[PDB]
């Protein structure tokens, strides 16, 4: 044999006649914390319905198995500014609010990832615009941390021996790649509340557990006699996704990157009066 | 070392499709979106006895 | 080698997709798995949870807490109206940020049966009873008692039990509402009146207040992943 | 009667007269650690009857105008018998909950409370991009109250009620263990909870396992009564204890 | 067993001879509604034929099952005005004439949907066109209903975390994927004769029905010196297809998108007399 | 998991492909255009009586 | 990995063509069918039905 | 030919991929294979070897040898301090060159236990007795032996067998720790304190000194492979 | 049966109680040359743990196991000197200092080796820059020693007959090509405590055993009006590695490419005192 | 000819893959990185006379 041969609707509405008795599961106690589970077919008549929704599309896989954009920087083939030729990113989820929005309804996660990588290249305007250069090549560079950090484009770190590299040519396909659950807990931690030092002192919530590593990415050999710009936009995937002690959605506007400051809202917005319908 | 597993479709409407792994990391794998499992009781009924509907909540 | 020809969509970047990738940390050993309490496997979980909905939306609130309370009064105008609001869980402002109405909002259809529970929150000496009744889509919604009480409803009597549950049934032409809902998907009216009044004895207050809770029933379900517009940003942040 | 409820641990017991069901956490009972989830080695001291009993934390008052309160745990119980001790002499700890909150009032009172344990609390400052020292948020034993105008001073944490010095819709923690202390039928609300992290221990010191709140939805109102205020007063035992490191204390 | 092993010729003509009887199949009465089923053997004297066409290309399936554009648009990679550097198109079927007379043969259609992208650039006139720019990218966003929309090319709504979205590079095969069948109802209603109120006022016709939200395109980012217009064309290509109530095709020419609106216009052309035959 | 099944051809002039499924999704699969069967009395014979071509079509 | 040659044709856009493709709406739920009257598989059902024929077209 | 389309990631070199490829010397006969001693199939194995670890970093060793030795006197002020460390083996200078921190400098997380074995080289004749303790993290590491001594400890005698070993316990809240430590992964000290003092009798020197080794237990590893900072250059070697 | 089918956690941890008899693990004997194999269990007391880390990425084959970059040099289209038109580099892996020290850890190897070639270019500066040229073509050769060396660009040796060759285009994926083990010995020596003579003289070191042979690149046929420089990067990635005699880490910078020859170095850094923790 | 085999995965949470070589030579082969047998004896105990950690080292 080599071959290994590997659906669950909502619930039916069941027919529900006249009554007349001392059962009374309408009335109960939300002082126990407890929510009813009582069903239409308890406090009407109902007719038979044979229901073939399902939740498929609502499984925390699902939900969280999109590739969504996570940081975009710009640099530059040719400049004076050493700094402006390359970027230096040190990694996490917090930049951008769609993705750490979605994320932030659980606290605890597990998961793999999926990274893909868009880069596109333009020429800066100038007065002197007409060259001929050939296709562009592009490294992406991951440092855990405490590894050696490039300080120039051209400097001896960009030979890696033992980190993982990407070397991209444009025209092709983006870059992907895939990554496993490389946390020393147990699982992610969206939030910490808590403290650095043993004295409760120093740095203070989620920032303190932010310790992932950097990416660098340049121009491999590509200096073009006049400036040209590049854009990179990372894409982040979750795979095999396992979440726990769901949390509220947030209602206030971000505000910083690595702090949960934030304004006070209202609640909701208003209208006329309490029996205004229209 | 080829499975085959049945693919999404209707209620009442050859829905098979094959999959194999070229790669030796478990994360390398697709998605596994196939699992339908769930159980609202550690949300919905959290209390330690038992509460018939029924009855009433309290008495 | 072996022939082949590359079909349309080669090279393309689909955020849904699924598709395997080379891993870049070859045996890499992943920490041991540990059952932390409190698993969720299904938004739909989250959803069936209760919330307690701001009803009292009356545009002239200056402490933000009195938005959860419906006022009642001792010697109330007979069959007079408590409240009124909109059945459009994703849309209306009442139930927009509500903890089903944020799920919601990530999705663009919906479907099933929704539960609204009252809780009376007077004194233990009161005594009253209340009509809840729901509308299906129509015409123009009730003015008067008399008028919501031929749509569904269930009459609340309070007593030792100090809640109580309005199952509004799944009525519509197809299977499924938009999200964003419109005069086609239109959901109907909910409505409470004044069924006997309030009574209290000597020294007592003369008010009280009520709160509602949203849930889902065991039979919803939602549809069509889609980005929520709540959440905005002008510039990356730092 | 399903409505009369008692609870011993240790040396201390509780009963309770009026009151409603018991909820436990997410459906999990406390227990000790595993033998093949843990990760230090040594053996852990498991002090059973010394540290696993009810201590009853300091009163406050209910007046017409109060907004809440809030508690930070452990750092409550820092300082509280042999499990202050405990927890000043070892580096890893580990310890589900029980906790009792007592609210009476006569029949001729209204009011509703919500009880409700947030596990990692974590608060934003009042003056966006300024820090706050680990003084406006746990001092100990003592109770930090809440406000219904927005906070103005950049000392200490943004406490407007409305959201919860979360960010969130405050209406919307009924997800987290909860109960109601109704008073028409209810005086006390009891909640189990059981061990809840990312890793199998942590130091109790410089980690806040979860935080309770108590926020009245209700304003408390009354008439004609000599009676000014109705005290709250909260109660917590730790079940399953056990702690690993010995090493000087503080 | 790794294998499954998973044709209707039209009808024959069967001989006939002299035939004299009470029995006349040539006779019948229209008014019944009915078609008659008389053939060549029941009037005339016919040999033996052996038929061994099929009706196989007549299919409802092969008849839709054909590629066919549904709109273009222009969009610059540079401008002064902001609306003119990306599409926002509602989605429908009544845009272009050729598909929208070939569905509405049917009042009912229930089909899966596969989606082809065709982008094509070129470079603006203008008194200096020297100039060197990389490849082109592309981005395909899809907004269901009730979504948001974004308002420049450059806004955040373009970080899609749960809308699908496809990046596409000049120069590769055309994008291409498929959709499920999206419909509320049981089927998709070419027409729809009624009202959007209850009492009988508002819109009215099929435009109430069309709420399957829009599709926005845009460059990554190129910006080039010098202004570059691209154009997208969208092929929809219905996929196992079922059909009820079909209807007579149209005759008038068609003047609006949204409506049936039209002008009156002869049943056919005119010839000399009734006896003309040259 | 592969299907194997006759391709069109002549009428009297090795006439079989493979097919194989590779996404999770039914939406996915190429077009089922090898089905003929057809049946025009819904519209062609629409009457609730049935009426005989050789006998009168009324008396 | 294994050895591969392209064809011509490679990357042509055929409108008849039957090809697969990913689904961008992965594990959707389909609405549930339902058995409408005057379901038509073949247009020449259409193509058996009577039709009034214009012959009197004398151009006046 | 067969039908297909290119996915995401083609063309793309991945420094760490394993792939099939080509071989340019086709049927070429390689060297028999000779089983040469000391064969090494995993850098654990090299992890394990005791190396001597350079705790006399006193800022002013004009020797370089000196940094090898810890001293000690005869007649020392009651329960005195001999040395203090961090224990942090892949920051720590104390630990930074030795045989185990020059393989863990390749790596980002380490766990399991340490060995630390203390020889005594001083005279025969001579006499004494030692407290070393291991002091897990803490807001505050030990200023006397009373602190030091609550702590994991054990008391060394010095007789015929000339070595002792203290195994330091693998206590930690997470399964790793980070090689570039921090104060969230920080791990404790390390201390020795006189037990007796040391005893001398008449003809013998003054001073002695002891010696430590560093090895890792049989629980050890090592993860998330990364490049080491300990070498760089500036220009193409020529 | 056309298929074949075809997870070593270290050592957990035992309860032990209190012990009191003659029996000293603690004690030992460092002078036998023998590193002690005591435990925790050992010296006090423990529970039991059961451990599931394993050791699968310490293997040599996965630390060896990554492609490092060993070599780069510049060659021009066009230019006056017919020596910098091409690139003639003798094979040795002591150039580049990471892969040095990561091979210098291990007297023997004895591997099979994976070549990949990463190819950039780029216009050189001027006054006039305005042209077009097709893309470029690249040859790669090697020559096992004693074979023919080309003398320029255009020389016959140029037309390999046996000597193993790469033909490459720009905007392709980088070469790539395997190697096996190509050792006169059994296994490859990175240290050589020897002479060349037999009466100790001449070359000293690792320089005498390297015979590997050399390296030429071009480009194929093209010359630009405008002079392009190209670069190469070449990558080395070992593969069934094996490994003897493992040697301690070398600890001073690195001065020459064929020679051990070094700067004395401090043992390591300083502090305070002997009892500075802080 | 194809070798199936288990790919790395975690300790207690279809972890097969199909390989299959294409070239005549073994130097084609991806990396054997599957193998994790280990003795440190060779280094930690390269005494003639085995010691017993429990006894004295020396007599
Ligand atoms: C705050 N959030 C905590 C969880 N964490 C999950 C996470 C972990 C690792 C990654 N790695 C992305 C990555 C970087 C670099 C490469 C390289 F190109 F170097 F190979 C590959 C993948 C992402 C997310 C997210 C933050
Ligand atoms: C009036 N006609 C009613 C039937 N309707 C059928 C139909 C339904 C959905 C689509 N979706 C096309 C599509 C848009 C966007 C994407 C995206 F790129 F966002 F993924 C993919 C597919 C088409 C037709 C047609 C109108
Ligand atoms: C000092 N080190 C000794 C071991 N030696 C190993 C080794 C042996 C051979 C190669 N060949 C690389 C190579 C060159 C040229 C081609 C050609 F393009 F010509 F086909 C292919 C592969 C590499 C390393 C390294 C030095
Ligand atoms: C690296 C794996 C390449 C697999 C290539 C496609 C499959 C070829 C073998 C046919 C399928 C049988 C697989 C099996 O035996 O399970
Ligand atoms: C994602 C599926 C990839 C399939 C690759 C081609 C088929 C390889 C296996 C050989 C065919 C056998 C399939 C089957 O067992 O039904
Ligand atoms: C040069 C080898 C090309 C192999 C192509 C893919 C495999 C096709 C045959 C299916 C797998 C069976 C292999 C076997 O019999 O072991």
């Amino acid at each position: 044999g080599d071959v290994e041969e590997a659906v669950v609707h909502v619930a039916d509405t069941m027919r529900s006649g006249p009554s007349n008795s001392a059962s009374v599961p309408a009335l109960t106690a939300v002082e126990t914390g407890h929510t009813s589970q009582v069903t239409p077919s308890d406090t009407m008549q109902t007719r038979h319905v044979k229901n073939y929704h399902s939740r498929s599309e609502s499984t925390v896989e699902n939900f969280l198995g999109r590739s969504a954009c996570v940081y975009m920087e710009e640099y530059k083939t040719t400049d004076n500014d050493v700094n402006k030729k390359f970027v230096a990113w040190p990694i996490n989820t917090k930049q951008m609010v769609q993705m750490r929005r979605k994320l932030e309804m659980f606290t605890y996660l597990r998961f793999d990832m999926e990274v893909t990588f868009v880069i596109t290249s333009r020429q800066d305007p100038g007065t002197t615009l007409a060259q001929d250069m050939p296709v562009l090549t592009h490294q992406i560079m991951y440092v855990p941390p405490g590894g050696p950090i490039p300080a120039k484009v051209d400097d001896y770190a960009w030979q890696t021996s033992t980190n993982p590299s990407i070397f991209w040519t444009e025209g092709n396909a983006p870059a992907r790649m895939s990554i496993p659950f490389i946390s020393i807990g147990n699982a992610y931690s969206n939030f910490y509340d808590g403290w650095s030092n043993f004295d409760q002192r120093g740095s203070y919530g989620y920032n303190t557990l932010n310790n992932l590593g950097h990416i660098y990415v340049r121009h491999v050999s590509g200096s073009s006699p006049h400036p040209i710009t590049s854009t990179i936009r990372v894409y982040f995937k979750p795979k095999h996704t396992r979440a726990w002690v769901p949390r509220p959605p947030r209602l206030c506007q971000y505000k910083k990157a690595f702090s949960v400051d934030f304004t006070p809202t209202p609640i909701t917005d208003t209208r006329k009066d309490i029996n205004t319908v229209t | 070392g080829a499975q085959v597993s049945t693919q999404k479709t209707g209620a009442h409407e050859i829905i098979h499709y094959t999959n194999i792994n070229y790669y030796k990391d478990a994360a390398s794998n697709s998605a596994n979106r196939q699992d339908f499992t769930q159980d609202p009781s550690k949300f919905t009924e959290p209390v330690k006895d038992v509460m018939i509907k029924s009855l009433p909540a309290l008495n | 080698g072996l022939p082949t020809m590359n079909t349309p969509g080669s090279t393309q970047f689909l955020t849904s997709d699924d598709f395997q990738s080379p891993c870049a940390l070859p045996q890499f050993d992943v920490t041991p798995s540990m059952n932390i309490p409190g698993e969720v496997k299904n938004l739909m979980e989250i959803a069936e949870v209760d919330s307690v909905v701001p009803v009292n939306n009356v545009q002239d609130t200056t402490d933000q807490m009195e938005m959860f309370r419906i006022p009642v009064t001792i010697n109330a105008p007979l069959q007079q109206q408590v409240f009124g609001l909109r059945l459009q869980p994703g849309l209306d402002s009442v139930f927009k940020h509500t903890l089903l109405g944020e799920i919601l909002n990530y999705y663009a259809h919906w479907s099933g049966s929704m539960k609204l529970t009252f809780v009376f929150c007077g004194s233990a000496m009161a005594t009253g009873k209340f009509l809840i009744a729901y509308s299906p889509p129509g015409a123009n919604p009730p003015k008067t008692r008399k008028d919501a009480m031929l749509g569904t409803h269930i009459i609340w009597d309070i007593g030792l039990q100090s809640s109580c549950v309005l199952c509004v049934p799944w009525i519509s032409q197809t299977h499924y509402r938009l999200v964003q809902q419109d005069e086609y998907t239109s959901a109907g009216y909910v409505t409470c009146w004044y069924q006997t009044g309030m009574i209290v004895p000597p020294g007592t207050p003369n008010s009280s207040s009520i709160m509602c809770f949203a849930s889902a029933c065991n039979d919803f379900s939602v549809r069509m992943l889609r980005d929520t517009p709540f959440i905005s940003q002008d510039n990356k942040l730092q | 009667s399903d409505r009369v409820r008692s609870i011993t641990l240790g040396n201390s017991t509780i009963t309770t007269q009026e009151c409603a069901n018991v909820v436990v956490g997410y459906g999990r009972w406390p227990t000790y650690l595993r033998d093949d989830e843990a990760t230090a080695e040594d053996q852990p001291t498991q002090p059973d009857v010394a540290t696993c009993r009810f201590y009853t934390l300091d009163s406050i008052k209910w007046e017409k105008g109060s907004v809440g309160w809030w508690w930070k745990f452990p750092e409550a119980l820092s300082d509280m018998g042999l499990f202050g001790q405990n927890m000043q002499y070892h580096y890893l700890g580990r310890a589900g909950y029980t906790i009792h909150v007592q609210c009476n009032a006569s029949k001729f009172h209204q009011g509703c409370l919500l009880v409700v344990c947030v596990p990692e609390a974590e608060m934003g400052g009042a003056v966006v991009g300024q820090a706050f020292s680990a003084t406006a948020m746990a001092n100990g034993d003592k109770a930090y109250e809440f406000t219904s105008a927005t906070q103005s001073d950049q000392t200490k944490v943004q406490t407007a009620i409305h959201n919860a010095g979360m960010g969130v819709g405050v209406g919307n923690l009924t997800i987290y263990p909860h109960q109601w202390i109704n008073l028409r039928t209810n005086n006390s609300a009891t909640i189990v909870m059981p061990y809840i992290n990312s890793v199998p221990m942590d130091n109790m010191f410089r980690h806040y396992n979860f935080t309770l709140m108590v926020i009245p939805f209700v304003k408390l109102d009354y008439a004609d009564t000599a009676s000014t205020y109705v005290p709250i007063t909260v109660t917590v035992a730790p079940m399953c204890a056990e702690y690993n490191g010995l090493r000087l204390a503080q």
